[PDB]
Formats: structure tokens, sequence, C-alpha cells
């Protein structure tokens, strides 16, 4: 039994935006997390349905690792039965859901000076997003009764917004990298090292 | 185009109330809808945001009690007040929000006043001018709670018209007065009269003002 | 959470004058703010969004300025109409979003001295047991007025009551509106009921009057 790509993930080269969140499916390998050690400690972890320890010690079917772009004051939102822009339009968790969520400040390494307009985020949408689902489209938003079919104008929104990341920021303000694993429990194969 | 609202008035501490603001020209389904109040004479405070996707949020002085509705049917958005502390004495304006680009279209305003105080329509008395150009008016005292709607020929007249500031007299009821300047060679022949609405009360009254 | 502070709070400008309301943020957001006008008796109307650019249907004497955590809204060439109340708002993503508390604009004007006129009770409400005589200061600037009650000559202080227009969108005017309030009792015990301005517009104190039962 092998090693899981985390590092793969973490150290991954830059995060999709929180719209058209990156999912990693994992499968087949050892649920080892001091690999995480070195990193911007990486401070902000909750788990749900599941124990810290006990993970060490447990199997599940397929497991998932979802990452994305979102700012500070946002995060709380990741987390089952959250309401707000993120938790709604962008990336809902279930209300039942088992497992956990990791997100460290990216502040040194998302935000330019000039503003960093390459995170977005989905502003307008007609309903709530199912949980894990994903929305990528970038069709003109119909907010009133005449339609838009592509311009741009009164009633007629384009349904995305950029960041604008800037270091200067109040902490609320800042980047973070958001890591979500999925612990979904057919055969198990992914396992922690007291069970290897 | 427009947003309408309704549903304001007396009521009194304890009690409940319903606002209801209605709308023209986008569908409330598709937009963030917010409700802003403004105590008299202080500054605006935010009161409650519904999402398109039906997610609320509120104030702190208003969570638990208040719960922001809407009707996709009638395109309306709602406001119903429970537990009504006398500090929500305001006027409650509804607002489209275009998050970042702004809340562009606002109501009108509705007022609404929670006090154990009882209803109380006005009475009218006129103001003749004196027997260049020579001023006339109404006066409307001793009512509750505000507002009254105040026109001269219904509409007619509406320039050289000031309409004053309802005071609050010892007696614990408003009045105020309005008047116009009309030229002096219009006071025999012009009939003019003033019409006083007040809705709290369903007191509309009319009374002509002679020399 | 953030906190909007407007300076100044109180703001009085002569017409044409180039006016600079300002908004301090005690957090830097960079330029996610709007600036709302509120004329008396209205609902707020937006002026600026992005902190900087201009509202559709809104004049172009309204520079939107400021950026970071300091903001101007600039009228240039001001404007008898534009006497309203100015407001600042935080254009924010997530929901407790916050407005300065205001500032109030005044336009200064000439000296303009008012048409004064007094307007004894009606038999009608004194059929009802109080009288009301009431005194009108039309179509002056500025505020400061003073309106002294006498009634056969003697002051009467307390049962006076004065009110204030809002001054005026088309020529930047105040009215104001005394009322003297006595019972039927107290009405009938006097003859002559006067009402005598003080005004910087007027170089001598105006009266004016009437007798009870009379004409």
């Amino acid at each position: 039994t092998n090693l899981c790509p985390f590092d793969e993930v973490f150290n991954a080269t830059r995060f999709a935006s929180v719209y058209a969140w990156n999912r990693k499916r994992i499968s087949n390998c050892v649920a080892d997390y001091s690999v995480l050690y070195n990193l911007a400690p990486f401070f902000t972890f909750k788990c749900y349905g599941v124990s810290p320890t006990k993970l060490n010690d447990l199997c599940f079917t397929n497991v998932y690792a979802d990452s994305f772009v979102i700012r500070g004051d946002e995060v709380r939102q990741i987390a089952p039965g959250q309401t707000g822009n993120i938790a709604d339009y962008n990336y809902k968790l279930p209300d039942d859901f088992t497992g956990c969520v990791i997100a460290w400040n990216s502040n040194k390494l998302d935000s330019k000076v000039s503003g960093n307009y390459n995170y977005l985020y989905r502003l307008f949408r007609k309903s709530n997003l199912k949980p894990f689902e994903r929305d990528i489209s970038t069709e003109i938003y119909q907010a009133g009764n005449k339609p838009c079919n592509g311009v741009a104008g009164f009633n007629c929104y384009f349904p995305l917004r950029s960041y604008s990341f800037r270091p200067t920021y109040g902490v609320g303000h800042q980047p973070y990298r958001v890591v979500v694993l999925s612990f979904e429990l057919a055969p198990a194969t992914v396992c922690g090292p007291k069970k290897s | 185009v427009q947003l309408v609202e309704s549903g304001g008035g007396l009521i009194q501490p304890g009690g409940s109330l319903r606002l209801s603001c209605a709308a023209s020209g986008f569908i409330v389904s598709r937009n963030y809808m917010n409700w802003v109040r403004q105590a008299p004479g202080k500054g605006l405070e935010w009161v409650a945001l519904i999402y398109s996707g039906g997610s609320t949020f509120y104030a702190d002085s208003v969570k638990g009690r208040f719960t922001i509705s809407r009707d996709n049917s009638k395109n309306t958005l709602y406001l119903q007040m429970n537990s009504l502390r006398a500090e929500d004495t305001a006027v409650y304006y509804c607002a489209r929000d275009l998050v970042v680009y702004g809340l562009d279209y606002w109501g009108q305003g509705t007022l609404v006043t929670v006090s154990s105080a009882s209803t109380k329509g006005p009475s009218v008395f006129p103001l003749a001018p004196s027997s260049g150009t020579a001023a006339l008016g109404c006066l409307v005292k001793d009512y509750f709670p505000e507002p009254v709607t105040v026109s001269w020929n219904s509409g007619a007249l509406t320039s050289g018209v000031h309409t004053f500031p309802a005071v609050l007299q010892s007696s614990g009821l408003y009045s105020l007065s309005s008047v116009v300047t009309v030229p002096s060679s219009s006071l025999g022949t012009q009939t003019y009269i003033c019409n006083v609405n007040h809705k709290p009360s369903n007191t509309k009254v009319d009374k002509r003002v002679e020399p | 959470a953030i906190q909007l502070t407007q300076s100044p709070s109180s703001l009085s400008a002569s017409v044409g004058d180039r006016v600079t309301i300002t908004c301090r943020a005690s957090q830097g957001i960079s330029s996610h703010l709007a600036w709302y006008q509120q004329k008396p008796g209205k609902a707020p109307k937006l002026l600026i969004f992005a902190a900087s650019t201009l509202q559709s249907g809104v004049p172009s004497r309204f520079s939107g300025s400021g950026s970071g955590t300091d903001f101007t809204l600039t009228i240039s060439s001001l404007q008898p109409e534009d006497f309203a109340t100015y407001y600042c708002q935080h254009l924010n993503s997530n929901p407790p979003i916050t407005f300065g508390q205001g500032t109030r604009l005044e336009i200064k004007r000439t000296v303009a001295a008012p048409s004064v006129f007094i307007f004894p009770p009606s038999d009608e409400q004194l059929k009802s047991g109080t009288a009301s005589v009431v005194c009108l200061l039309n179509n002056f600037y500025p505020r400061e007025a003073k309106v002294q009650w006498k009634v056969d000559n003697a002051l009467q202080s307390g049962n006076s009551q004065e009110s204030v227009t809002e001054q005026d969108s088309k020529d930047s005017t105040y009215s104001l509106s005394s009322t003297l309030t006595l019972s039927k009792a107290d009405y009938e015990k006097h003859k002559v009921y006067a009402c005598e301005v003080t005004h910087q517009g007027l170089s001598s104190p105006v009266t004016k009057s009437f007798n009870r039962g009379e004409c």
C-alpha cells in the first residue's frame, strides 16, 4: 500500500477560482498528514462527522480533495449548512458532510500589489447550488423579465467578479487557499498508516 | 422602473406588523433585496437581506423578530415584524441591490410608528387671508400618529406652497399648518380649498378658505 | 465590523462653489464604496459606485474620488437643488453593509427678509374650546429669525411653538410658522394680538397684528 499525493495538491502551482473548484480523485493509498508539516503552517483545520486521530485508523471507499481560493472572512462558509454567496453560488457542502477542511493564508502567494484579478467567484445566480455541484457557465444573468442574450446591460449582468487580492488589505480580505477532504464510505481503498 | 411599498403605521409595543414592497421592471425572485430603515432625523441602518436563492441575513438589532419574505407570484417582497420594540420607529425602505454596483433602485418610504398611544384624527381650521401677494392657508391640529397628506386644490396649486413640519404639542399630539402665497387679485373670484388625508385614522377632510 | 465616518457633519456653501465631503474607513477596502444623495422626505439616490464611477442619470458635476481608505465626494459647480444629506456606503460582498452618518449640505445665498402674515383663529376653532393664532414668515434667508408674540403689548412665552421648512430646492429659502395657543378664556381676556419679527434682512422689526372681533 502506497502514499497519497497530498503534497501534489498543496505544493501545487496555483489554485482554481472558487466557482470552478478543482477536485482530484483519491484512491489506493495511505493517509499520512504529517506530510503537510511544512507550509504556511496551515492553521485552520476542522473536521465533521469524523474525529481527529481516528483517521490513521479508518478506511473509506473513495476520498476527494477539492481545492480553491477564497478570501479569509468567507472561510466560515466552507462548513455544512452555511449561507453566503460562497456557500450558495460557489461551493456547497452537504448537511451530513463527513470530512475535513484545511485552509492557510496565501497572502504571500496570490496578492499582487497591482491587484490579482485572476481569482473569480460567481456573484449572480438564480438558485442555490446543490451540495458538491459546480457551475462553470458565464451566461449573462437575467435580472429582469426582459431577456439578455449577450448584451451586458441594465438587468443584464455578467455573473463573475474578481477578488482583487492586494497584500495591503485587512486580513479578512486576504487570499486563502482551501482544501476540502471528502470521506465517502464498495471495497475500501483509502486507509491510514495504522491499517497499512 | 419602480419600487412601491405599503403596510406601515401605528402599532402598540409588542405588537406585530407586516410591510410589503412591490416591484416594477425586475423580478425580486432574481435579485438581492434589502430593507433599510431610517430613524426620525437619524441616519441609515441596514435591517435585512434576502438572496436570490433565499438565504436571509438580519442586523442583530432585529434578529429573531423580523422575517424578510417574498412572493414570486405577486413579484413582491415582504418584511414581517413581530415582538415590536419601541426603538423600531422609523421610515422603512426596500431596495434592489447589485452588490458591487450599489443599491440602484429604492422604494419611497413607509413610516412604522410603534407607540402605545391611540390613533386620533385631526381637525382643520382655515387661515383667511389679510383683507401685492396675500398669503392664506390651513391649520391641522391635534392628531396622531404621523403623517398627514396636504394638497391645495387637489394638486392644482403647487408653486409658492409651503407645508410645515409637524410639531408635537405638550398634549402628545401633532399639529402642522400649510400655506400658499397667491395674488391679491384672485381672492374673491378664485376658490381655494386644502385637502387633508390622514390614513392612520381614515380621516379625509376638505375645507374652504374665504375672507 | 468596518466603520465609516464622514467629515464634515454639517456644511454650508455658496452656489457654484466646489464642495468636498470625505468618507474615512477604519479598514482599507479597495474601491468598494458608493455615495448616496438624500433630499428631504425622499429615498436616497445612488450617485457613485466603485468609489469613482458615475451612476446613470446623475449630473456630471459629481466627482467620485478617493481610494483605499479615504474618499471624497466633490461637487464642483454647486447648485440650489443639490441641498440634501450625503451618505457613503461599504459595497461589501458579505452581508452587514454600513453607511456613514451623513453630511447635511446647506446652500448659502444673499439675505432675503420674510413676508410676514398673521391669521387669527377660526370661529370654527373657537367653537371647540381653544384658539390658535398663527404668524408666518415666508421665503427668507438666513434661518436665524426672532418671532415675538405680544398680546396687548404684553410678551407671551411658553404657549408659542415655532416650526421651519427645509431649505427650498429652487431658491434656498426657509419659511417659519409660529403658533400661539390659548384657551378661549385667556383668549377673550385681551384685544390686540401682534407678532413681531426681528430679522437680519429687516432693518426694523416688522409687526403684523389684528384686533379680536374686528373686520
